[PDB]
């Protein structure tokens, strides 16, 4: 099985298409 | 050649069930006359009787002759009805015969609806069967 | 509010302005037809878009004829 | 008119929920045989007390349940009723 | 003078409920937003696409991760046909004890969803064998979503912008999509075939340190150049392979039996791997067929205006003007190029659903019953919401896109010439296909129910049986062009042949079903719901400019509720009554195909073949042998005595029966009723105490026409989906789980 | 119930998040959104 | 050769009876834009729902017809 | 009920013998829809309960009951005339 | 002879017909009956 330290490192690289989803939602309205 | 489908008569699972045929008429032995009636039909596994509808002869009984027979009665009452409601149009009160069957006119249209194929061949190849795109009424596009 | 244009196929019967509920439709003198007179629509931001109008006219397709856009509450017909 | 025309399902919706529950009320708790003990066997069983209260209930041992007899109907006496 | 929607300012100014709901379901139609151009239209929908392809790929992420951490991987890859796959862990704060001990299942210690998408199939096939190398594929899928992210702003940034010019070169578009999107893609999954997926099935590991040291053949690469390139087909896999190790295994990396993997029951990877090779040098060549920048090519243009048969054809000027005003008509409308993208996309996915599970290519997914039912209906559904939202599009395109003078005697201008003919015919051969399906249906029904079943009419379908026999199927008997070992094709250099003839003729896998008198009425009402689908879509697509009850039907645009009830009554004439009444008949047509697919594929499962050899022929046995007999498991997860693993899908059934049932008050009751109710709600708030101090900003009102009709319409849509998931997840799954 | 998977303790905090905090948050925003005037 | 009772069909597109030859009941000598009084044997869709009658008669301009 | 029926059999036992009040004509399979409901009398089995009202009347034998058809037939004409 | 004109009619003409039609196709199923194809 993966590990833990692998849970919050795949959330951690998650928070970039997460920052970038909202950086297209705001453009995208635009 | 259909290996799959056996004759109802060499088929060891259509002798079982035609014992065990019902009557339907009032008539004792008509489930035996079924079961003799049913064993020249080609049965599958389950033992009852199946139709190959491909218009080759040996069972053309199946689906060419109800076939033709049915066309020719479907043919008979369109070319009546379109016979009568041709007749009624040019006569200046259409409707009210239309809605009220004149029945003298219709039973001259019905008993002589026998020969509907010459006279569709005969409407057809003198062009009086169908109406030119031009005279038509046609809804925009 | 909605548009209610009114075509120049236009018989002048006044049927579209006595089914009008909410006096959208008048009449004007018109020199283009027989009864000299065309419906027109002043006030139509009063059109709740009952087509009404388009109901009682009589030509083969219609002279009045009812485009429903903007919504408002008199297009809406909100008595609250 | 079109009230009439809604409350004619909503008719429906009504007396198909009474009929239900008369048929499934006294099959389960009024209609069945007398042992000669005494004691009742119902035609379901008394099943109301604990599944007319779910619609997993009415929909299993109601509906699915009773309908085996309409389904299974086919070449008897009840075959017009399927 | 609100700012929601800030797209449209006619729904801004709305003073009631309508505004919000109105700017939910506008939001996405860019063409009609105020102040709109085709320039900025283009770059919203290619900023929209990417978007879109990193809402995918984070889905995917998604799956692989929840594969990788809290399924159970280790678990599945040692006995892929008995362990069941987890998607994923339940962490619910309503559960009781009941639910918990029934869903702690497949080897887990927590409450854990059974997978059913069979993914886990595909990535032990792929080359997936330990939870790191799905959780790497998460993670670069997680790369690769935020880079599309990335690319969506980076194209709406005015240096990126693309040009008008640029999107509409269909040219280069397609040059690039066939040799790169098709051709490419497809050689690189070739690579990963023959450079992971193949030797993993062999045992030999090889993952991202390896690839640059084990060579996927003893040869490499010097075949490939000299020319003799049957050395990659000399040593095939023996069938005593195991998948997944070494004994047992070859070492070609293209082999062309054309058969199935005795182990798992799928198609061969050298196979696949052969197969998309082909298709990706086939797929390259199609690339190189337009003129983008380099002069030699064709342009699309001159193949249209040169594709229109001159006189002394025997055809001659049938077509009128032929195909030219197309490659503008086409090229300008975007309506257009939806509406024949999703067609092509739901004609391959039909094909996606008809051949996965008659030609599986995954490792012990014939055997996953479940996932194969699931993976079926999924793909089916999907086909008929593109099919129908093909034709919804074409009347989209027809309605605002389509131009008389630049379509002037083309064949798309003649298509609306005889527009009406197309529907009389096919309304002819929908009710040749009703009146006689249900006529046989019904006659069997009443025979079998009057205790005579041999007065049936029992049709044997010859034609599709001859097509099988056709195919390589000797249990027909017809000895044609395959059956036969002596025919010009069987005699020829086809060595797909000794694979795939053992394959079709071996009753052990799901490849050309035997098919006798219950699959020719199916398929005859397959054929109905087929063509009334097409009979609506058809109908309202052609009749979407104007017909004779209502000539201006293009000034109101695709979707208005009506013209009044003048005129006789002119309920549902939009051209979206096409779309609305033919979502009922796609769901009728995709619930009698999967119906049928369920019920014969579970006498195929169980064994027992002539409960649907038997049964199917009449809607009795339809409804009491597949309906009622397969639900029995399904509605009691839940009974008074006690929870099962199937709760949840019983309680979906009920769910899906409340939401398609609720469906029926929005598409039977309609608007003004409810308008007379909420008036007397909004008096009755409006008069009591202390509840009128809470005033709403915008006025309640019913739900609009067209609006109420597309909700019972999702109601009905979202209810039959969840009941029928239910249903056949839970129907072959308390059998074979 | 904790899981035997790696950080059990994620769905004890992520799932009420999603399932009652971020949605009662975007929903006080859309409504914030919507209903603003100019 | 536009006189009352002679048959003409319509050139309307829009018309119910588009392609369909009708009597002619009055032509109108001022300058109207549609003068030409023309009905029909069969009935318009015109009319409330459920409404059993319907218009049967139009004013046509002279270029929207032809004598038959 | 006066000449279509097993109610001179239901009258001697009606614990064992089911009512029934309508044949149906053997000219397809449909003869099946005649059940057994006992008496020797092959029939559909009514629920109207025609057969317990005409019981709770004092009806005893088929002749009333082919009176009250006839004077149902006299008053309908009757009615008409009216 | 306003009679003959309501016997004239559509429905009393389509009753009498599908009467006709049904009796003499049950007449022929009780006379020649299981015709399930041509022998
Ligand atoms: C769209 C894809 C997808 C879907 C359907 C799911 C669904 C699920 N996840 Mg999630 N998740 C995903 C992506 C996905 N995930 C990915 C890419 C990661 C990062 C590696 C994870 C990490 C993850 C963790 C660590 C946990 C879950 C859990 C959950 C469950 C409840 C949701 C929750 O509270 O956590 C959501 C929490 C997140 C951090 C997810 C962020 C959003 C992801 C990245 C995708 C964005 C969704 C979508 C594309 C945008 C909205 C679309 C809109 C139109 C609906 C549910 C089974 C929980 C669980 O297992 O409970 C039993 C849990 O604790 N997820
Ligand atoms: C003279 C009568 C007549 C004739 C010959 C036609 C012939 C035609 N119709 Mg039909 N049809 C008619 C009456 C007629 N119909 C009536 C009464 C109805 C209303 C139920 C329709 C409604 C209709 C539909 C909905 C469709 C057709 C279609 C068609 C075509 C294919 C045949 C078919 O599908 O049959 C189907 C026939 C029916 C569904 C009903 C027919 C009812 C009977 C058999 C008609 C004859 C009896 C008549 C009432 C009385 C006869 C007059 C008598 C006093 C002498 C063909 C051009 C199809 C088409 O356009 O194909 C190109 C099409 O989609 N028709
Ligand atoms: C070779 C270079 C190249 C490539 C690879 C791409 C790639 C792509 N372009 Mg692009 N394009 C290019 C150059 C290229 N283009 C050029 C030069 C032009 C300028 C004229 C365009 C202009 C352009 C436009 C205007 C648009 C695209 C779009 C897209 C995307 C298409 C949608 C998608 O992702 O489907 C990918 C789908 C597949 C790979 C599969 C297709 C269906 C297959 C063949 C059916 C069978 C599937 C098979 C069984 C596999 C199953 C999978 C498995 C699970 C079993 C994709 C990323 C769109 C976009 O913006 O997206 C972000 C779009 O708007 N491009
Ligand atoms: C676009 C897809 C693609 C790509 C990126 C690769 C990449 C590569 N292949 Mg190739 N391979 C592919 C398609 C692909 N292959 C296909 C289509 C076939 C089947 C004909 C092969 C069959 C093949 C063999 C037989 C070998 C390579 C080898 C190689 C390597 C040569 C470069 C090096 O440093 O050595 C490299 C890893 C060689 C290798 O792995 O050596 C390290 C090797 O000998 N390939
Ligand atoms: C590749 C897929 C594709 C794409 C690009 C679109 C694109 C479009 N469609 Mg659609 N369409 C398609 C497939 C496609 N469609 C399919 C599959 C169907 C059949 C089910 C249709 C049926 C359809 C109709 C008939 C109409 C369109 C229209 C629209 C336009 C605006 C969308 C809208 O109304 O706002 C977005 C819509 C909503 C928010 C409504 C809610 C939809 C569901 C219930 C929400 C689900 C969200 C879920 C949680 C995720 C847009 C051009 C509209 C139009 O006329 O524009 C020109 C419209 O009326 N579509
Ligand atoms: C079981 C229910 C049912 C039935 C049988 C019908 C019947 C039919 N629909 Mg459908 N439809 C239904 C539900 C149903 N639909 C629902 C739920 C909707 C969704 C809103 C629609 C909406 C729909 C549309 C919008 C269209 C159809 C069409 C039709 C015809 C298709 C041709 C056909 O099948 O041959 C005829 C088959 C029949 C079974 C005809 C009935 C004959 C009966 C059985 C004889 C009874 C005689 C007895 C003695 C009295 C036919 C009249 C199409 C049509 O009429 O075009 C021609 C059309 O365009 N339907
Ligand atoms: C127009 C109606 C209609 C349509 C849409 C189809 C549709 C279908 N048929 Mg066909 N079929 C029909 C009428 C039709 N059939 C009739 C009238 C017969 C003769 C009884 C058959 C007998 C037949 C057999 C034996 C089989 C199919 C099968 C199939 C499928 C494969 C295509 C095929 O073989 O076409 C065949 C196409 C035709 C025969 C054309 C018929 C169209 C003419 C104009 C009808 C009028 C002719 C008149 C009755 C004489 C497909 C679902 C196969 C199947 O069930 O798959 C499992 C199969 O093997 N059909
Ligand atoms: C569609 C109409 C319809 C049909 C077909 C029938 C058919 C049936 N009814 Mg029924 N009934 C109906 C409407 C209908 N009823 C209505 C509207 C009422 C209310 C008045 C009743 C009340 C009624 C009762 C009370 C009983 C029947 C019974 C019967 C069954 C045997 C018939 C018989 O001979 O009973 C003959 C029964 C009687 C003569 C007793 C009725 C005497 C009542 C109490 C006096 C009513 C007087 C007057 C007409 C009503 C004035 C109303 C007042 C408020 C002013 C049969 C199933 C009987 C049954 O189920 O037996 C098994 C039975 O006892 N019916
Ligand atoms: C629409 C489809 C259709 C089809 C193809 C058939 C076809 C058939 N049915 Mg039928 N059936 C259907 C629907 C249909 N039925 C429905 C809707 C019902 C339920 C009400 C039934 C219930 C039913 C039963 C219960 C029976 C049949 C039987 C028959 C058979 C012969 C009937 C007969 O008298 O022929 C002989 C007729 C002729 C030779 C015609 C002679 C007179 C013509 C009109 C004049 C010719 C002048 C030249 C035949 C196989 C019978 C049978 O034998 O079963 C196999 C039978 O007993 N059917
Ligand atoms: C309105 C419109 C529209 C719509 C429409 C639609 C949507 C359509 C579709 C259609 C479809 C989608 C179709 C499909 C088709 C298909 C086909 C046509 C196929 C064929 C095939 C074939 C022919 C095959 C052959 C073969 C082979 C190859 C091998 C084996 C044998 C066989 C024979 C099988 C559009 C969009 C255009 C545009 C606009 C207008
Ligand atoms: S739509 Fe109604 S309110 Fe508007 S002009 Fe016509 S009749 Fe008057």
């Amino acid at each position: 099985s993966i590990s833990e330290t692998q849970v919050f490192v795949a959330l951690v690289i998650a928070l970039i298409p997460g920052i970038l989803a909202f950086r297209l939602a705001t453009e995208l309205y635009k | 050649d259909l290996s799959h489908l056996t004759p109802c008569s060499e088929s060891p699972a259509y002798q079982a069930k035609a014992k065990s045929f019902r009557n339907t008429t009032s008539d004792p032995e008509s489930g035996q006359k079924r079961a003799e009636s049913y064993a020249e039909a080609l049965c599958g596994p389950e033992g009852y009787p199946h139709l190959v509808v491909d218009g080759r002869l040996d069972h053309a009984g199946d689906f060419i002759i109800p076939g033709l027979l049915f066309l020719y009665v479907a043919g008979w009452i369109g070319w009546v009805g379109r016979s009568y409601l041709i007749a009624i149009r040019e006569e200046k009160d259409t409707e009210m015969k239309e809605i009220i069957i004149d029945v003298p006119l219709a039973i001259n249209k019905m008993l002589f609806g026998f020969m509907w194929p010459l006279q569709a061949f005969g409407e057809f190849t003198s062009g009086k069967l169908t109406v030119k795109d031009s005279e038509i009424p046609v809804s925009p596009r | 509010s909605h548009s209610v244009k009114i075509y120049d196929t236009c018989i002048g019967c006044t049927q579209c302005v006595r089914a009008c509920p909410l006096d959208v439709l008048e009449m004007v003198p018109w020199d283009g037809c027989k009864a000299g007179q065309i419906a027109s629509s002043p006030r139509t931001e009063d059109c709740v878009g009952c087509k009404r109008c388009e109901t009682a006219c009589p030509t083969d397709f219609l002279s009045i004829r009812v485009y429903l856009g903007a919504e408002t509450t008199r297009s809406m017909g909100l008595a609250y | 008119w079109d009230h009439v025309f809604l409350g004619l399902f909503w008719m429906y919706n009504s007396l198909s929920i009474v009929i239900f529950h008369f048929s499934w009320k006294m099959q389960s708790d009024v209609w069945g045989t007398v042992l000669p003990d005494g004691s009742v066997s119902h035609i379901t069983g008394g099943n109301f007390a604990q599944s007319a209260i779910t619609i997993n209930g009415w929909l299993r041992d109601f509906l699915w349940a009773q309908a085996a007899n309409v389904i299974n109907s086919y070449g008897s006496a009840l075959s017009a009723y399927g | 003078a609100t700012k929601f929607p800030k797209f449209s300012q006619d729904l801004a100014q709305d003073p009631t409920t309508r505004r919000i709901w109105y700017g939910i379901a506008t939001a996405h139609d860019f063409e009609t937003h105020d102040g709109m151009t085709e320039e900025n239209l283009y770059q919203k929908i290619f900023a929209s696409h990417f978007g879109h392809l990193a809402i995918i790929f984070l889905w995917t992420s998604g799956t692989v991760f929840h594969v990788a951490w809290q399924g159970n991987f280790e678990q599945w890859i040692k006995d892929p046909l008995n362990v069941r796959p987890i998607a994923h862990a339940i962490w619910d704060p309503h559960f009781g004890q009941g639910a918990v001990d029934a869903f702690t299942q497949a080897g887990a210690s927590s409450p854990v969803n059974v997978a059913y998408s069979g993914v886990y199939h595909w990535f032990y096939t792929i080359g997936m064998t330990n939870n790191q190398d799905l959780y790497q594929g998460a993670v670069f899928l997680l790369i690769l979503s935020a880079l599309f992210l990335f690319a969506g702003w980076l194209h709406l940034q005015p240096k990126f912008r693309p040009s008008l010019s640029w999107f509409k070169n269909a040219e280069s578009r397609l040059n690039h999509h066939l040799a790169g999107l098709f051709g490419v893609s497809s050689l690189a999954w070739t690579g990963h075939l023959v450079h992971v997926a193949i030797p993993e099935s062999r045992g030999v590991h090889v993952g991202w340190d390896n690839f640059l040291s084990v060579k996927p053949h003893p040869a490499g690469l010097a075949p490939f150049f000299t020319g003799n390139w049957g050395v990659y087909a000399q040593n095939p896999d023996t069938a005593s392979h195991v998948f997944g190790t070494s004994e047992g295994a070859g070492s070609a990396i293209l082999t062309f039996l054309g058969g199935f993997h005795p182990q798992t029951e799928s198609l061969w990877l050298t196979d696949i791997a052969h197969h998309h090779l082909a298709i990706a040098v086939i797929f390259i060549v199609a690339g190189h067929m337009y003129r983008t920048n380099w002069g030699i090519g064709h342009s699309i243009k001159d193949i249209l205006a040169a594709h229109n048969p001159p006189q002394g054809t025997p055809f001659g000027g049938a077509l009128g003007a032929g195909h030219r005003g197309l490659y503008d008509t086409i090229n300008n409308s975007l309506h257009f190029q939806l509406g024949l993208a999703l067609a092509s996309l739901g004609v391959i996915t039909s094909l996606v659903a008809q051949h996965m599970y008659s030609l599986p290519s995954y490792a012990f997914i014939a055997k996953d019953y479940t996932t194969q039912a699931a993976l079926y209906t999924h793909h089916q559904y999907i086909a008929g919401f593109l099919m129908v939202g093909a034709f919804a599009h074409g009347a989209i395109f027809f309605v605002r896109d389509y131009d008389p003078e630049a379509n002037k005697d083309n064949v798309l201008a003649r298509m609306l010439e005889h527009k009406e003919a197309i529907i009389s015919h096919l309304s002819w051969v929908s009710l040749f296909l009703g009146f006689h399906t249900l006529g046989l249906y019904v006659h069997n029904d009443v025979v079998v129910a009057f205790g005579t079943p041999e007065k049936q009419i029992l049709i044997e379908p010859v034609f599709a049986q001859f097509v099988q026999a056709a195919s390589g199927k000797a249990l027909y008997g017809f000895d044609a062009l395959l059956s036969n070992p002596d025919s010009v094709a069987s005699t020829a250099s086809a060595v797909w042949l000794p694979g795939w003839l053992d394959a079709i003729n071996s009753g052990t896998n799901s490849l050309f079903l035997n098919i006798g008198p219950g699959d020719f009425l199916v398929h005859h009402a397959i054929a109905l719901g087929l063509h009334t689908t097409t009979l609506i879509l058809v109908k309202g697509a052609l009749d979407a400019r104007g017909s004779k009850l209502m000539p201006d039907k293009k000034d109101f645009g695709f979707s208005f509720p009506c013209d009044g009830p003048g005129r006789g009554g002119t309920c549902d004439i939009s051209a979206w009554d096409a779309f609305y009444l033919a979502m009922f008949w796609m769901l009728n047509t995709l619930g009698w195909l999967t119906f049928y697919w369920h019920w014969k594929h579970l006498g195929i499962w169980t064994g027992n073949v002539a409960q649907f050899n038997e049964n199917s022929t009449y809607l009795m046995g339809w409804f009491r042998d597949y309906l009622w007999a397969n639900s029995a498991q399904l509605i009691n997860g839940y009974n008074p005595y006690g929870v099962n693993n199937l709760s949840v899908w019983a309680w979906m059934f009920l769910f899906g029966h409340l939401v398609w049932a609720t469906g029926f008050m929005f598409l039977i009751s309609w608007r003004g009723y409810w308008q007379e109710l909420i008036e007397t709600i909004v008096w009755a708030h409006e008069r009591t105490p202390l509840a009128n101090l809470v005033r709403w900003k915008d006025k309640p009102v019913a739900l609009s026409i067209v609006q109420a009709r597309l909700v019972g319409l999702a109601h009905f849509t979202v209810g039959y989906i969840l009941t029928y998931a239910a249903f056949l997840i839970a129907s072959t799954a308390g059998k074979f789980g | 119930i904790l899981g035997d998977f790696a950080a059990s303790f994620l769905p004890a905090i992520l799932v009420p998040a999603v399932g009652l905090v971020m949605p009662a948050v975007v929903m006080g925003l859309l409504f914030l959104q919507i209903e603003s005037e100019a | 050769a536009i006189q009352r009772g002679s048959k003409v069909r319509i050139l309307r597109k829009e018309s119910y009876w588009y392609k369909d030859v009708g009597t002619v009941a009055s032509v109108d000598k001022s300058g109207i834009l549609y003068p030409v009084i023309v009905r029909f044997d069969k009935v318009n869709y015109n009319g409330f729902s459920g409404s059993a009658t319907g218009v049967n008669t139009n004013n046509f301009a002279e270029h929207e017809l032809e004598e038959v | 009920g006066a000449k279509f029926s097993n109610y001179s059999a239901w009258l001697a036992d009606p614990l064992n013998i089911k009512p029934s009040a309508q044949v149906v004509w053997p000219v397809v399979g449909q003869d099946i829809l005649n059940a057994d409901v006992g008496g020797g009398f092959h029939g559909i089995q009514i629920t109207s309960g025609f057969f317990q009202l005409w019981r709770a009347s004092g009806i005893t034998n088929e002749y009333q009951l082919y009176c009250t058809a006839i004077g149902g037939l006299v008053m309908a004409g009757l009615m008409l005339f009216a | 002879k306003g009679l003959t004109t309501f016997l004239s009619t559509a429905p009393v003409l389509i009753t009498a017909l599908l009467v006709f039609t049904a009796g003499l196709l049950i007449e022929f199923n009780r006379f020649y009956p299981d015709l399930l194809f041509h022998p």
